């Protein structure tokens, strides 16, 4: 489908997107040496392939 | 008339079990403001004759 003047996109790669991002980062953090993960869960896309 | 429209035509006759090639679907869905080409036709004769 087209999005704006320019560029399209396409439903599957459109739910990809609407999926929170967590940085790099936040994925190694540690707290005094041990490994720590504060942030939420991974928002994600489940296939049944 | 204007590339949509020849999409929009040519896609909805897919038979069952087939789609419009990719490629060709797109350069017609790409088509910007001011660009046209001519209207598909279903071409039927007066056998009878």
């Amino acid at each position: 489908r087209r999005v704006d003047n320019t560029s399209y996109t396409d439903s599957l790669s459109d739910m990809f997107n609407g999926l929170r991002s967590i940085s790099s980062s936040e994925f190694v953090r540690s707290v005094n040496g041990r490994s720590v993960f504060t942030e939420g869960r991974i928002d994600a896309i489940k296939v049944n392939m | 008339c204007h590339p949509t429209v020849v999409y929009n035509y040519l896609s909805s006759r897919a038979p069952n079990f087939l789609r419009l090639d990719d490629q060709v679907s797109l350069k017609l869905t790409s088509a910007g403001i001011g660009t046209l080409m001519p209207r598909p036709v279903v071409q039927l004769l007066d056998y009878d004759l």
